[PDB]
């Protein structure tokens, strides 16, 4: 966290800084998207 | 016309020779998108001046 890294989560590849988010996703929701349709946030499959 | 708009997906799925086909489609269109933007900005640039 707090560093730019190359992350692969559930087959989703990308480069970005990982930080803790206050947005609460419903139990069924998985990956969010911003106005640009790019990934807004992700979810660690092991530790939710 | 590409299978997916994400470049990482094209590289993580297709082989190197097959990925070039899908990447070329995305680049070609994104070039036209930039040409459209600059074209409009140049027109508006003459109006503001």
């Amino acid at each position: 966290k707090n560093k730019c890294v190359n992350f692969n989560f559930n087959g989703l590849t990308g480069t970005g800084v990982l930080t803790e988010s206050n947005k609460k996703f419903l139990p069924f929701q998985q990956f969010g998207r911003d106005i640009a349709d790019t990934t807004d946030a992700v979810r660690d499959p092991q530790t939710l | 016309g590409a299978i997916s708009s994400v470049l990482n997906d094209i590289l993580s799925r297709l082989d190197p020779p097959e990925a070039e086909v899908q990447i070329d489609r995305l680049i070609t269109g994104r070039l036209q998108s930039l040409q459209t933007y600059v074209t409009q900005q140049l027109i508006r640039a003459a109006e503001i001046r």
